[PDB]
């Protein structure tokens, strides 16, 4: 899992 | 569920997850947001929340793309972005 900011 | 957020200065306000190896959902490789900034695009606009998907952005399908493509389509942004969010409903 992977959560990157945008 | 489609929202039409102006690409302003700052930016988006937010973050998501999306693709295989980088899923926010187990069973669902769509974009989903999962932390939204104060004063940003989604959290002034009301209309996105955490827990939502990204069906599509910009004519492109954010469902069965990796997490590159989930933060390049949300990047790609100029004027405007027409963002479309899929209603989680399933049969099972």
């Amino acid at each position: 899992r992977r959560e990157t900011q945008v | 569920m489609e929202i039409k957020l102006i690409k302003g200065p700052k930016g988006l306000g937010f973050s998501i997850a999306g693709g295989v190896g980088n899923q926010h959902i187990p069973g669902d490789n769509s974009i989903y947001v999962t932390k939204i900034i104060e004063g940003g695009a989604a959290h002034k606009d009301g209309k996105l929340q955490i827990g939502d998907k990204l069906l599509a952005v910009n004519n492109v399908c954010l469902e069965e793309v990796t997490h590159e493509e989930a933060v390049t389509a949300l990047k790609n942004t100029s004027d405007f972005v027409y963002l479309k969010v899929a209603k989680p409903t399933g049969s099972h």
